[PDB]
RNA sequence: CCCGGCGAGGGGAGUGAAAAAGAACCUGAAACCGUGUACGUACAAGCAGUGGGAGCACGCUUAGGCGUGUGACUGCGUACC
RNA sequence: GUGAAGAGGGAAACAACCCAGACCGCCAGCUAAGGUCCCAAAGUCAUGGUUAAGUGGGAAACGCGGAAGAU
RNA sequence: CACAGGUGGUCAGGUAGAGAAUACCAAGGCGCUUGAGAGAACUCGGGUGAAGGAACUAGGCAAAAUGGUGCC
RNA sequence: GCCAGGCUGUCUCCACCCGAGACUCAGUGAAAUUGAACUCGCUGUGAAGAUGCAGUGUACCCGCGGCAAGAUCUGCCGUGGGCGCUGGAGAACUGAGGGGGGCUGCUCCUAGUACGAGAGGACCGGAGUGGACGCAUCACUGGUGUUCGGGUUGUCAUGCCAAUGGCACUGCCCGGUAGCUAAAUGCGGAAGAGAUAAGUGCUGAAAGCAUCUAAGCACGAAACUUGCCCCGAGAUGAGUUCUCCCUGACCCUUUAAGGGUCCUGAAGGAACGUUGAAGACGACGACGUUGAUAGGCCGGGUGUGUAAGCGCAGCGAUGCGUUGAGCUAACCGGUACUAAUGAACCGUGAGGCUUAACCU
């Protein structure tokens, strides 16, 4: 209702860019390490985005030591730092649950162009 | 999350390829553990030479899980598939001193201290 | 000590500055006030009845709109009862806020749970009855976000009863 | 389960009952009065309003989607001429239902439905 | 003649000794199914009866405590071949 | 001797345990076995003794103990 | 029994199809004799699914994966 | 005949969805069995596990759905109709009693501490964190989501292209609204209290020693019960508290917990509708014009993904701007536009006798 309507909304902060799944994009991460805390940057492509309120969340994918590991990071949370798109895609897909089996060229993706 | 007779991808040197689960620990009457929890593994095949020979028998430990682990703020951790690395109940230090892939942040139990300086990529 | 009835609305998570998600159900606690006071002299225990909500002229019966105007408030959605611990006694119209739970950090919730049709033996017993609409209790809950101006509570984990529906939030008694 | 969901079962081919629901609206469209059963009732107008709503709006892509919930090319050409003029300056409840008693064949409940106008 | 559906069935009138003889037709019982009448029963445990038995209605000697309809309670009572 | 082919009363129930052989009816009295706190009809009756453990109200051989009995 | 069963021969179109098998249509025949209801547990026939393909069962018995052309 | 490998809920654990039965409404409708039934548990006996014998205890009467310990009956869980709690009615609770579980590992400081020659080495059970059970929830992890969207093979149809709709398991797939979900997250095995076994004890003889006891007279095990929640006054012993309603008349008799007639019809309920995260049917919750109870509408949100048409390019497949557009069921805040009308029925008209204290 009103009220938990304005409960999620009175915690939004109208940094997060619109970025079109499948797009390649970099997040900002607060770590804890010891007794102090540092930023961790983490570089992938987004997968699928799923908006609910504040509990915004997409998955964001990368090739590591020729694995590929998923994570998924909260549109809104304190945790997110910034996220900034550093390569741009296009794909007429909202999820790309697709290219977990594909690899090489098969897995790249063709730029926008708009 | 890990099942009884489950394969693990090896993320170590020792030469192993594929590893089958026989035994899960970690709790009397427990049903699956999970990527901080100790696991009885075995090996289906090993290099023509070296300090592991097929048919052995000894404990290990997950370091990535398929269906991965939760975070505090609701961020989770989810892995292509299920690595584990083996370990000894005597010499806990793994032979192993390359880990492939990244490792999550709950590797800071006691006798993990000696696994966070490996791996670099996270 | 004393308890106060309020009504479900939802449950999100709250993000704290550290970095770390908590889920939160949310309450609506109207003004409970107190129509009548029960004691030892008269009623053989000492009890205060607490009443919230509005109801329409209406659809209110004669006899609680007699009760009502005896106790000097309009008519609330229920009627509720709480044991006193032994403490300060309250009067009639006596209207009580989210204040109480503003200094507890535990509280319990009481609850009707969703209710259910027929559940077989291996869904009851893991014989097959009646599920939910059931009274249950959850206790040792902390409170994380009291907003007073606002008839807010946020109370942690999950407690019975879905969207609507009306629970009771007492001061947690283990301790 | 039984908990916040919309559909009565009607219990049939989900198909089929696509098929029954628009020989129904069909009818009541061609006819403008129906006398069915309240259970099929309420649910034919729940799927009939959004119709001749969307036939209050006049364009190639409203006739298309009228269309093909309809198949009916007379009963396409029936909308957007009468019926949307007709009902312009209301908004939603263009159905009425009234009981007329239980069917005698099997006693079943059964009313008639029609349009608010209904004529003129 | 009327109700009924221009049916089946029923209700009047008439014939008929009689229609408590109507073609399902002399005489018409119990098992079985219904209404009404009078009584008992919803705190009360077992071959469901036998004696005691207040109470509940009718007619009687117009009371005089009589019979019929029921049996709350109570002692006893573990079917037939 | 009983049942077979004999009822009735007592032993809480019970066919072989005790008294006792029913012609029928009666709102009468007296007895056999068994009882006389109640349940349930009778003495909370008298005299002289044992009992402190509910042994009575289940138990042998053996030095009060032995003694552990049935949802 | 208007039963769910058996009953001998012939007539044999179009589309994509090696095919008279396969799916929709041509002419033709039918909606099959109880219908409507919120659609509980449970039974029967099916579909999807995270950690696995045999760790339940004496037992790979149901189900599920592939289902070909020419060459390196 | 055998081996190595891939391959599915066979399972840990099953979760969800689509159809026919299972339940109700209107009608047809037979069987096996049947001496009669007012068809309880326990103890003892019995041709020997007793619904029927002796003793004892519990249970209002009658229905609906299953669990099958013995689907007619006995028995269990949930839920209904009638009845009384003594004038009637609506709510809130005390509570005689009843359901159940009280599990368990690691680490931290305590602490390398007391004690102990040294070696050796805690009580601690205070904090954090696992395993198994129950309860709660869908925001998060996902599963389902055949009612939403998109890709796509064949065929038919809309007079034909485009564009659409049906069938082929939802035709085959890719995502997913709401609800449900565990593999996901919140909590509990309390603390404290009473009685406690062993054991630990102040003074203490009989029997100038001694002793848990003879006199005065104290703690205490994870064992037991409260403490923790839930049902519960059908607890017929039928409870306690609050509030509301009825304040008429007449006749007769077998003259009293009597009967009858006219008027009255209170509060409340039921009757019917919208219906629900309530439900098999009952029942329960919100509303019924003095309204957001259901549908539709407005806007938002989610989901899907660049709809059709238009003009340009490729003589064709197709792309480009229109266009982050079109559509969107179950989600959210409003909207009376539509459906819940005025009403009828039951439920009454001062509440039985006795006793004790009050003003009369």
């Amino acid at each position: 209702s009103n009220i938990i309507k304005q409960l999620e909304q009175e915690q939004m902060k109208q940094d997060v860019p619109s970025f079109r799944p499948g797009d390649t994009v970099e997040v900002k991460v607060w770590v804890v390490e010891g007794s102090k805390k540092r930023l961790q940057a983490f570089e992938g492509v987004v997968i699928a985005i799923r908006n609910r309120g504040l509990h915004s969340a997409f998955t964001v994918r990368k090739i590591s030591n020729g694995e590929g590991v998923e994570r998924v990071f909260q549109t809104h949370s304190p945790v997110v730092d910034s996220i900034s798109v550093k390569r741009r895609g296009a794909v007429r897909k909202a999820k790309l649950y697709y290219l977990r089996e594909r690899t090489g060229k098969a897995a790249r993706i063709k730029e926008r162009l708009n | 999350m890990i099942q009884e007779q489950t394969m693990l991808n090896v993320a170590d040197n020792s030469g192993a390829r594929r590893v089958m689960c026989i035994k899960v620990l970690g709790g009397s009457h427990r049903r699956y553990a999970g990527v901080g929890d100790i696991i009885k593994i075995t090996i289906k095949e090993a290099i023509p030479r070296g300090k592991v020979k097929k048919g052995d028998v000894l404990k290990a430990v997950v370091v990535r899980t398929k269906k991965g682990v939760r975070r505090p703020d609701g961020s989770v951790i989810r892995f292509d598939g299920n690595a584990c690395v083996l370990l000894n109940n005597n010499s806990e230090q793994p032979i192993g001193t390359r880990i492939f892939g990244p490792v999550t942040r709950e590797l800071r139990s006691e006798k993990f201290m000696k696994i966070i300086s490996l791996a670099p990529e996270v | 000590m004393i308890g106060l009835v309020g009504k479900k609305v939802g449950m999100t998570r709250i993000f704290t500055e550290d970095g770390v998600s908590i889920p939160v159900t949310v309450i609506e606690v109207e003004a409970n006030r107190v129509t009548q006071v029960k004691d030892l002299a008269n009623d053989g225990y000492r009890a205060i009845q607490v009443t919230t909500g509005a109801k329409k002229a209406n659809r209110v019966t004669k006899p609680e709109a007699g009760h009502f105007a005896k106790a000097g408030v309009e008519a609330g959605r229920g009627l509720w009862e709480f044991r006193l611990a032994e403490g300060e006694e309250f009067t009639v119209g006596q209207s009580i806020s989210v204040e109480l739970f503003a200094d507890v950090k535990k509280v319990d919730v009481t609850g009707t749970s969703k209710g259910k049709g027929f559940a077989g033996t291996v869904k009851r017993w893991n014989m097959a009855g009646q599920m939910g609409n059931e009274r249950v209790t959850v206790q040792s809950l902390d409170v994380v976000r009291v907003d007073a101006e606002r008839n807010l509570l946020l109370v942690k984990g999950a407690v019975p009863g879905a969207t609507g529906s009306d629970l009771i939030v007492k001061p947690a008694v283990k301790a | 389960m039984r908990h916040r969901k919309s559909g009565r079962q009607l219990n049939r081919n989900s198909s089929h009952r696509q098929a029954m629901f628009r020989n129904m609206a069909g009818s009541l469209v061609r006819h403008e009065i129906i006398k069915t059963t309240l259970p099929k009732a309420k649910e034919l107008r729940r799927v009939v309003e959004p119709l001749i709503t969307l036939a209050k709006t006049d364009s190639v892509a409203n006739r298309r989607l009228a269309f093909a919930r309809t198949r009916d090319n007379e009963i396409v050409a029936k909308l957007f001429n009468e019926l949307g003029p007709r009902f312009a300056s209301r908004a939603g409840g263009y159905t009425r239902i009234l009981k007329c008693g239980f069917r005698a064949g099997d006693n079943a409940p059964m009313a008639y439905i029609e349009l608010v106008d209904r004529s003129e």
